[PDB]
């Protein structure tokens, strides 16, 4: 019962560490823009259980991993320039 | 509870007094109570007589002699406790009475002179050195004599070793080189031997007579016709070569030393030096290597017949043989007394040098004694030793056995005798010859294994410091009542019989007799025999000797158990074990940790703090009981009374118990009911399961005391002051401090709470204007004083037991310069067991508590009683500590049969005997069952059936008798408390002695997030509010590298240590809830660039395409 | 040394021996099962291998089942050495390469 | 639940003319079992006025309205000439095993709280025997046991 | 340069050396612009160098530059680099973690 | 641009005097009574940097928007505190200076 | 499941085997009493017997 | 020698204890005189080599045996230095690996050959010069530093020399010190010299390996820190059609 379908994740990438580098950067952008970034939003969003129950799972890392295996996301080695990829990100409620 | 003894072989002699090595040596090096006429060499007298007829520069010409007459030890200035309280060396003034003589005669017999202060021993065996107890541990080194050995550097050759008593002469080595030359080595200088012979009148012919024969070895002694000429001219060229710079004919000056006179070379007075060389070399000898002053020439004594023997050993006579540098016939002990006297000898030889200088200076008719003597050399030399030498330990005080062990400790390392921890392997090995002298078990585990060791039980150190064992004498057939302590040397001559050997009354019982001779085991005729063993105990150390079924313990696990016992923390309800080896009475007693009556009388005053007793006449003594003191190790040793107000006394029976003592029987832990089975992975690997029922019974609970200290100094900015008016502080804070700044007796003290208040001045700038305008206007006026108090370290604390204060000038109190007043606060704790405590039994079964189970769970016997510890079986057969099993079975008998036992080592309980006891015990345990109207319930059967199918029970027999069998076998039907059912297949259950050890989870374990980083290194350490950070070692770095852990590694080297900028960016970020930093340029990079620049060396950064990039700009 | 790229692109290799010589009796024993895996498991075949009716395409990363198959093909007198890419013969200098080293992550 | 001894300021103390020492005393008091009569009751204080050369004995406690010490004998202290003893020992009602370092009873300064063994139930065993009763030869005969300190009664329990 | 809990100090040594230098440097800067006997500048220029020595590799020659009091040699600009805890060896060995703790397993 | 190769060379006395930033030709500085240094010494604030968080000595702008920092008699530049590990000094020798490493 | 001592089962052969081993040794210490074996030779067998045993 | 001493002995690559003799050339065997001094001859028509053996020598070739160059003759260890120059660097490589595993195997460990293979590769990493191209002919240089100066001074800008070299058997620790990287070479005992030598010459690092980067606290050049991966960026679908609406204005 380890990580949400972790074997299916390695398969997407050419080298182990790619999965690691992406899952990072996606959580990194996910973190900044108060989760208003999600590609899975609806009822797919990951959750917790408490003395209340069903509150959004705070861990950004978790989110990236579930977000990644819906295929929706696109990662690349060099397409899209960073200096213009930073500004355009503030489109639907930023930091 | 009643006592059942076991095994035959009765001990012809009781054990020696144990603290012998320690106590009985010093005494005879100190000759404290013997008329100063009788006092007869070695010890203080020696060192005195060694140096003393001190002639002046130009001997007997310029007047002034000065000589020793007698010495007086004083009366110690302070009480034994006074010394510990006020940090003092428990000392005595040693004055020496000396007379000075003139050329015109003076009888100036100056009324004693202070020569310095001498530390002296407790009754116990230990010393007190600036407060704090200490142990002078006894060292082993090669015994003075002549030796040989084969050349390890030169295959098929031999060196020749000459060894005098240590710090009394140098090492001399003869070694025939692969180039003809023979060469004497000495003072780490190497010269052709001939020279030294030429001085002893050896002509080039008398060499061809005494030293040709065996080979043409003299070839390299002879071709040096260069100097085989004049004795005096030899003397010079040697002097020239040895200690250079000054080459006239008064070489006789130096050469007299390593020749005649007890100046340096006194290998022996009537000791081994001769004896050894008179037995291992070529007979006939006196005192020093070569006799100098005869009638002006230097006459030979040792040098030639050595060179002879060496030569007659590279081809040589059969019977000429290499030496065993490992035999205990060449290994001596240096006792305390010997090492102290050796240091006392250094003092004098320094005072003398001083005296020699002053007689020359002053006018020869004014100078008296007292006017010549320094009194600072000896004072310092004796001081240096007891305080600073590696052979001067703290004091293993954990329990009363520990201390004892610490005294009979034998080291190989340290000063003079200098084995580095980076040497030896055969020097580690247990030598045949340790038998009876040194324990073949009970060594330390790692790194020291072999170099630190304990004294065998019955063994004892002799006049010249070889260990001797007792052996019974056998007049062919009869086994005498006469015992003989003999050398390891005087032992390789006889057919010694084991004590195992049977005897009808007082004579041998079988024709095939087991015995050792020259080591190797031999079976022998009852006539052939020459001696016997006194007891198997003889062979092992004390702690070893504390192990009930040692028989069935594998040696390796037995050492762990032999140790650990040392680690046993004294418990509140200490209790001697259900199964003993007998030895437990005496170990308590000789430790003097417990009180005992003086001369059979009657008790009179019996309360918590005192026992006083009306003796038979003898007057009246009150004995005070030390109560809740503190060990060297935080152990908390205290005495409890064990006698009734008004009763006749046992000439010396227990008056009061020690700390690990129950009724004068060594009680190092508790006995408890155990199951031997796995639980649910809860006793996985080595973990142990506890019945919380233990805690309830205040069982494994121990008292520990910590001590805290705080000083007060003056400095440029003023004095540090132990005030109670600490600034910036509530009354809540000071609630507990007396009008002084010290906590009250009996305060519950938490972490952070003020223990001792005190105020440094500190002048961190001068308060700027404007901020005084407000400081005045609003009231709160500026202050000249900082908080700097004590306060309880995070996690510590408990109840405040005692305070203590030494201020400057107090009676006998001297404390380090520029400091005045020292405060000490003692806090106490009551502990109980916990998840992560270490428990071990004497068989070497260690392990940590992993789970305290509520009584509902826990395997329980049908009658209702649950067990107390669940010990996993898988930890049994891997190690071969089978005794632990054996010990549990008897403990099952004992439990129901309600008794204690005494099964000594290699002579205790035998299976049938235990089984019989078990049979006897079961008729009771089931006697009860059936008497209270019960028997064999459906569960028990379910088991029994499948039990015979296993093959443990007899098919055909009735369920009752089936139960008996299974019981007797040490096993029994057990019930799972969790589900009313049984565990199919019976479980072995019984009583087992287990100890709670030194180490507790309480003292281990910290957590840090952020706290005081150092102003030196700039990484986390120092913990003024919380603890300090874990370290990331080189091996952890490799692992992170070996992973793909880029950042996780980088993080550990920047934002978590010295990288202030990003270190802070980290903290800020999280406070906010931002994804930590991204430390773009690591500080440690910038710091590198620069330290280099401050040395010149450009050091310049470059990007991919290769143009300077710049990493600064700040 | 770090895995720098896949396929340093070289044709060199080691032949890994499935038989051994004890240098004392001048004999030839087929070496031990563990040892052969320890030579072959997770390796990348240098040139194609054919035996016992099977054919092992070059570049096949050879599994644990594969090593077993080889051993068996070695007792059935068909193979004696096994051509395999190894760090010893890689060309990347500052590390090895994916198609060498091979597998054993 | 908590004690208080006369001229005693902590757990690690020792009273003059008392053989015992406060720890050994506390350890003994642990074993005292008190019955409550009034179910209105929650906690009270037993008073140990004890004097001189005698052997204190738990029964020596002060007699209280609705209170019954079920273990007279049971050593509390040995007192020798001079020994004065005055004590005040709390007794609360509670369930299970709640120890000093947890609850801490603040009855006044220098009181000392003591560990609590609350369960009246002492030992419990049950035997599943074979009964003879005109059905099968496969029926259980449950006989439960139970043991107390005379405060709660086997059946009551 | 940081103080310890009180009035007294804990200096950084290299300061003591960066000081012992400008000292000898100006006393040879001053000694030369007014009154130059060559015999004495054969004790002032020679003496200045042996300061710029200390500040590089103090431990050299056979007599190091010591803090007036204890015979300890005082650590130099070179001693800021060479060995145990010197900036080169440092990162490879140690550093205490800031978010950490131990305990019995 | 990024870092990809540290590279070691020798230092021009013109290189050193490029790094120099100040020049400390004024000695002894280790004051104790007040936690501040002394005049143009190895601990001076002028040549190196600000001692505390910003701060002059008599009192000036410890703020943000003005740029270009100094004072009327004792000026101390106002750009952060890590520079007290980064801003270098320099002393001018009398004449020679054999650097032992290269000599021996 | 548990380890009681009876569980360290001794084979009924330990006796036979050790009486046997014992005698082939008696006949060895008496084969060197004749000119049959050298010390080195006889020891090399005593060692070996025990080793098989 | 065996156990852990032997493992060191191999990596450190030293003349072992019991320097078992190996034939320099191939030919025939001719053992002679088992009494005074014992000697084994290797001989063909032409060459004839004489190897004098200690007597205590446990040689295992009977007379008139045929023989191969570099093949053991006396039993025990091969001096892997004598092997290199007499059978090859490749041939040496395969010996070392085979021989270390031997210890680990016989004590009981299982671990991949490819592991040991990697280290042995470094033990060979270096070469000494014969007839240089742009340096002095005594230098010890990295094998693929002098590979760009071998078949590149012949692939385009041809001329001067391809530079002639010879293989060298550096012993693991000695192959440690001789690194292109002043940074890491420093950590080691003599730090002055590295920094001396290195500064005199332009010496740039390049920060190829790991230790180096750690010393400066830079981000390790492996895993998440490997150029091959580290540059990967990640973008969303809605975010990617925020670049289709903004890159042609
Ligand atoms: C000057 O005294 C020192 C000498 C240093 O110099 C040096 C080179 O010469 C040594 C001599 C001559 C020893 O005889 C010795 C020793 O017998 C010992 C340990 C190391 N023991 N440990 C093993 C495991 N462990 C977890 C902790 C300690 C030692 O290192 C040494 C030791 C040295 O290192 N111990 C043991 O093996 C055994 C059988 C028992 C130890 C029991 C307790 C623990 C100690 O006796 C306590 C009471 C202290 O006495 C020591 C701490 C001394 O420290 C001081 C100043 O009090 C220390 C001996
Ligand atoms: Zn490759
Ligand atoms: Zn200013």
């Amino acid at each position: 019962m380890a990580e949400p379908g972790i074997d299916k994740l390695f398969g997407m990438v050419d080298s182990k560490y790619r999965l690691t580098v992406v899952v990072a950067k996606r959580a990194q952008q996910l973190l900044r823009h108060r989760f208003k970034n999600t590609v899975l939003e609806p009822e797919e969003r990951p959750k917790m259980r408490t003395l209340e129950g069903l509150y959004d799972d705070p861990n950004a890392v978790t989110w990236a991993m579930k977000e990644l295996l819906t295929g929706r996301l696109f990662f690349g080695e060099n397409l899209v320039p960073e200096d213009r990829l930073q500004k355009e990100m503030e489109r639907l409620y930023p930091t | 509870m009643e006592i059942k003894r076991f095994g035959r072989i009765r001990e012809v002699i009781p054990l020696p007094p144990l603290t012998e090595i320690q106590v009985e040596s010093y005494k005879k090096a100190l000759q404290a109570d013997v008329p100063p006429e009788k006092r007869e060499n070695v010890g203080i007298q020696a060192a005195f007589k060694e140096t003393f007829p001190i002639e002046e520069g130009d001997k007997g010409k310029g007047g002034l002699v000065l000589d020793f007459l007698e010495y007086r030890i004083g009366d110690p200035p302070f009480s034994q406790d006074e010394c510990r309280e006020k940090d003092l060396t428990y000392q005595a003034p040693l004055y020496a009475r000396l007379q000075l003589i003139h050329k015109d005669t003076g009888l100036i017999k100056e009324d004693e002179v202070f020569l310095g202060h001498l530390p002296l021993m407790t009754e116990d065996g230990s010393f007190i050195i600036n407060g704090a107890d200490r142990v002078i541990v006894s060292q082993i080194h090669r015994s003075p004599g002549v030796y040989f050995t084969p050349d390890p550097a030169r295959p098929g050759r031999y060196i020749a070793s000459i060894i005098p008593l240590p710090k009394r002469g140098p090492w001399i080595d003869l070694e025939v080189e692969a180039s003809g030359v023979v060469t004497m080595k000495v003072n780490k200088r190497k010269f052709p031997l001939v020279l030294l012979l030429r001085v002893l009148g050896y002509d080039q012919e008398t060499l061809v007579r005494e030293l040709s024969a065996y080979g043409d070895l003299v070839q390299g002694l002879l071709d040096e016709a260069v100097l085989a000429m004049r004795p005096e001219e030899a003397m010079v060229r040697l002097f020239t070569l040895l200690r250079p710079g000054d080459p006239p004919k008064k070489d006789k000056a130096l050469a007299y030393l390593f020749g005649l006179l007890a100046d340096p070379k006194r290998y022996d007075l009537g000791e081994a030096g001769r004896y050894k060389a008179e037995e291992k070399l070529g007979v006939g000898l006196s005192g020093r290597t070569l006799v100098r002053f005869e009638d002006g020439e230097f006459k030979d004594e040792v040098f030639l017949p050595t060179l002879r023997y060496l030569f007659a050993l590279t081809a040589g006579v059969p019977g000429h043989e290499v030496d065993d540098i490992d035999h205990l016939g060449n290994r001596r002990i240096r006792t305390v007394g010997e090492l102290m006297a050796d240091q006392f000898r250094v003092g004098l030889a320094r005072l003398a040098r001083g005296v020699r200088e002053r007689m020359v200076m002053g006018s020869p008719d004014t100078l008296t004694p007292a006017k010549l003597v320094n009194s600072r050399p000896l004072e310092a030399a004796l001081r240096e030793f007891f305080s600073r030498s590696q052979l001067s330990q703290f004091k293993d005080e954990t329990n009363p056995l520990s201390s004892l062990r610490h005294k009979r400790r034998i080291s190989a390392l340290g000063p003079g005798g200098l084995t580095r921890e980076r040497a030896g392997f055969d020097v580690r090995d247990v030598h045949r010859t340790h038998y009876g002298r040194i324990c073949p078990v009970e060594t330390p585990e790692g790194a020291n294994i072999g170099l630190i060791t304990s004294l065998a039980a019955y063994a004892r150190v002799d006049a010249l410091g070889f260990i001797r064992t007792p052996y019974r004498r056998v007049k062919n057939g009869v086994v005498t009542e006469e015992v003989v302590y003999m050398t390891a040397s005087e032992e390789d001559r006889y057919t010694i019989a084991q004590a195992n050997t049977p005897l009808e009354g007082d004579r041998i019982a079988t024709d095939r007799v087991v015995a050792r001779r020259r080591g190797e085991p031999v079976i022998v005729a009852p006539e052939e025999v020459e001696f016997m063993d006194v007891s198997p105990k003889q062979v092992f150390s004390l702690n070893t000797n504390l192990i009930p079924f040692l028989e069935h313990d594998d040696a390796n696990r037995a050492l762990m158990g032999s140790n650990m016992q040392t680690q046993a923390v004294p418990l509140i309800r200490a209790q001697a074990p259900v199964v003993m080896t007998g030895l437990e009475e005496r170990v308590v007693r000789d430790s003097l940790a417990a009180l005992y009556a003086e001369e059979d009388g009657e008790v009179v005053k019996v309360d918590g703090t005192r026992i006083a007793v009306r003796y038979e006449d003898g007057r009246l003594v009150e004995h005070p009981l030390r109560r809740y003191a503190r060990s060297n190790q935080g152990t908390a040793f205290d005495q409890r009374p064990r006698v009734r107000v008004g009763q006749r006394v046992k000439k010396g029976d227990l008056l009061a118990d020690g700390p690990a003592s129950e009724e004068g029987f060594l009680a190092l832990g508790q006995n408890v009911l155990v199951a031997i089975m796995p639980f649910d992975g809860y006793n996985f690997e080595d973990a142990i399961v506890i019945s919380e029922e233990l805690l309830k019974r205040d069982f494994y609970t121990s008292i520990h005391i910590e001590r805290y200290e705080i000083e007060a100094r003056d400095t440029k900015l003023g004095p540090e002051r132990i005030t109670r008016d600490i600034p910036h502080l509530s009354e809540a804070a000071l609630r507990d401090l007396d009008e002084e700044g010290i906590v009250r007796i009996g305060a519950e003290v938490k972490p952070g709470d003020i223990l001792v208040g005190r105020t440094s001045f500190k002048g961190e700038q001068e308060p700027s204007p404007e901020e005084r305008l407000l400081r005045s206007i609003f009231g709160e006026k500026a202050r000249d004083v900082k908080d700097t108090s004590l306060r309880v370290p995070p996690g510590e604390g408990g109840i405040v037991v005692g305070r203590l204060r030494l201020r400057r000038g107090d009676p006998g109190v001297e404390l380090k310069p520029g400091v005045r007043e020292v405060v000490r606060v003692f806090v106490a704790q009551k502990r109980k067991l916990q998840v992560g405590d270490k428990l071990a039994n004497r068989h070497g079964n260690k392990g940590v508590v992993a789970k305290i189970l509520p009584v509902e769970d826990m395997p329980h016997l049908p009658d209702g009683t649950p067990v107390d510890v669940i010990l996993n079986p898988l930890g049994v057969p891997s190690r071969m500590n089978l005794g632990q099993i054996l010990e549990t079975h008897l403990g099952l008998a004992g439990y129901f049969l309600g008794q204690r036992y005494i099964s000594p080592v290699f002579d205790g309980a035998t299976e049938p005997e235990i089984k019989e006891l078990l049979a006897e015990a079961f008729n009771l345990y089931f006697g009860k069952r059936q008497g209270e109207g019960f028997g064999v319930d459906k569960r028990e059967k379910e088991v029994l059936a499948r039990a015979e199918k296993l093959g443990l029970v007899s098919p055909g027999k009735s369920p009752e008798e089936q139960l008996k069998e299974l019981f007797d076998l040490g096993k029994v039907v057990l019930y799972d408390g969790r589900t009313g059912e049984p565990f199919e297949g019976p479980i072995v259950v019984g009583q087992m002695f287990i100890m709670k050890l030194y180490h507790m989870v309480e003292d281990k374990m910290h957590a840090r997030s952020t706290g005081p980083y150092s102003l030196i290194t700039q990484q986390p350490l120092g913990g003024k509010a919380q603890f300090g950070g874990q370290r990331f070692g080189e091996m952890e770095v490799w692992a992170l590298e070996a992973y793909g852990a880029a950042h996780t590694l980088q993080e550990m080297l920047t934002i978590k240590s010295d990288d202030i900028e990003g270190r802070n960016a980290a903290y800020q970020a999280i406070i906010k809830g931002e994804d930590v930093p991204e430390p773009s340029v690591p500080e440690s990079f910038r710091v590198l660039v620069k330290e280099l620049q401050a040395l010149a060396l450009d050091v310049q950064t470059l990007d991919e395409k290769d143009n300077p990039v710049d990493i600064f700009e700040g | 040394i770090v895995v720098r790229e896949a396929d340093c692109g070289t044709t060199n290799y080691i032949s890994v021996p499935l038989f051994q010589m004890d240098e004392v009796t001048r004999t030839l024993r087929l070496r031990k099962r563990s040892d052969i895996e320890s030579g072959l498991y997770g390796r990348v075949l240098a040139r194609e291998v054919e035996a016992l009716g099977r054919r092992l395409e070059e570049g096949r990363y050879l599994s644990l089942e594969d090593v077993h198959f080889l051993i068996k093909a070695a007792e059935a007198g068909e193979v004696r050495e096994v051509p395999v890419r190894s760090p010893l013969t890689c060309q990347t200098r500052y590390g090895v390469c994916q198609k060498c080293y091979g597998y054993d992550l | 639940t908590s004690v208080y001894i006369e001229d005693v300021l902590h757990e690690f103390s020792t009273i003059p003319g008392v053989k015992e020492d406060v720890v050994e005393i506390i350890l003994n008091l642990k074993e005292l079992v008190v019955r409550f009569l009034d179910p209105k009751m929650a906690s009270t204080t037993l008073i140990l006025r004890a004097e001189g050369p005698k052997e204190v004995r738990a029964g020596d406690f002060t007699p209280s309205a609705d209170v019954e010490i079920m273990n007279p004998d049971l050593h509390i202290a040995t007192l020798e000439e001079g020994g004065k003893l005055y004590m005040e020992v709390r007794v609360d009602r509670g369930v299970g095993y709640v120890p000093a370092e947890r609850h801490g009873i603040k009855d006044r300064i220098n009181a000392i709280p003591v560990d609590a063994i609350f369960s009246p139930v002492r030992r419990v065993a049950f035997q599943v025997e074979d009964t003879r009763l005109g059905q099968r030869t496969d029926l259980d005969k449950l006989t439960l046991r139970i043991w107390t300190d005379g405060s709660v009664t086997p059946l009551e329990a | 340069m940081v103080q310890v809990d009180g009035g007294r100090f804990a200096t950084s040594d290299l300061n003591d050396l960066y000081r012992r230098l400008i000292n000898r440097n100006n006393r040879l800067k001053k000694l030369l612009a007014q009154g130059a006997p060559e015999i004495i500048i054969r004790n002032e220029k020679r003496m200045l160098q042996e300061a710029v020595d200390a500040v590089i590799d103090n431990g050299r020659r056979g007599s190091p530059v010591t803090n007036p009091g204890s015979e300890r040699p005082l650590r130099s600009l070179t001693d800021i680099l060479s060995g145990k805890q010197g900036r080169f060896r440092q990162n490879l060995l140690g550093k205490r973690v800031d978010y950490s703790g131990r305990s019995v397993i | 641009k990024e870092v990809r190769k540290v590279r070691i060379a020798l230092a021009s006395p013109e290189k050193i005097r490029s790094w120099s930033y100040g020049e400390v030709e004024k000695p002894e500085t280790i004051n104790y009574r007040t936690l501040k240094p002394e005049r143009d010494g190895l601990f001076d604030e002028r040549i190196f940097g600000p001692i505390k968080d910003y701060e002059c000595a008599c009192g000036k702008y410890k703020r943000q928007r003005f740029e270009g920092k100094v004072c009327e008699r004792c000026g101390v530049e106002v750009t952060r505190s890590i520079v007290r590990r980064y801003r270098m000094g320099h002393i001018e020798l009398a004449t020679p200076a054999a650097h032992i490493w290269f000599v021996k | 499941i548990t380890i009681g001592i009876d569980d360290a089962v001794i084979p009924e052969e330990k006796q036979r085997y050790l009486e046997e081993a014992d005698r082939k040794l008696r006949q060895i210490e008496q084969a060197y009493e004749m000119g049959f074996l050298t010390d080195r030779e006889r020891y090399d067998q005593v060692i070996q017997l025990w080793t098989e045993t | 020698t065996q156990g852990l001493p032997r493992v060191i002995e191999l990596f450190e690559a030293r003349r072992p204890k019991a320097k078992a003799v190996i034939s320099e050339i191939d030919g025939v065997v001719r053992i002679e005189e088992g009494e005074d001094r014992l000697s084994v001859f290797v001989e063909s028509e032409g060459f004839s080599k004489e190897y004098k053996l200690p007597k205590d020598a446990r040689l295992l070739v009977k007379d008139g045996d045929y023989v191969e160059a570099g093949q053991p003759l006396t039993r025990g260890a091969i001096d892997p230095h004598q092997l290199l120059e007499a059978k090859g660097p490749e041939a040496v490589e395969r010996y070392l690996v085979d021989e270390i595993q031997k210890v680990y195997r016989a004590q009981g460990v299982k671990l991949h050959d490819k592991h040991i293979e990697i280290v042995v590769r470094q033990m060979l990493k270096y070469v000494e010069v014969t007839d240089p191209g742009d340096s002095r002919l005594l230098e010890g240089q990295v094998l693929e530093k002098w590979d760009v100066e071998a078949l590149n001074e012949r692939l385009i800008a041809e001329g001067k020399v391809p530079v002639a070299w010879k293989p060298l058997l550096m012993g693991v620790t000695k192959s440690a010190l001789s690194t292109k990287s002043w940074l890491s070479a420093a950590s080691f005992q003599n730090t002055t010299h590295v920094l001396t030598e290195a500064a005199i010459a332009g010496k740039k690092d390049e920060l190829i390996g790991l230790k180096e980067n750690v010393i400066l606290g830079r981000l390790i050049p492996a895993g998440t820190g490997s150029d091959f991966v580290r540059f990967t960026q990640v973008v969303d679908q809605r975010t990617l059609k925020a670049i289709e609406e903004a890159r042609k204005e």
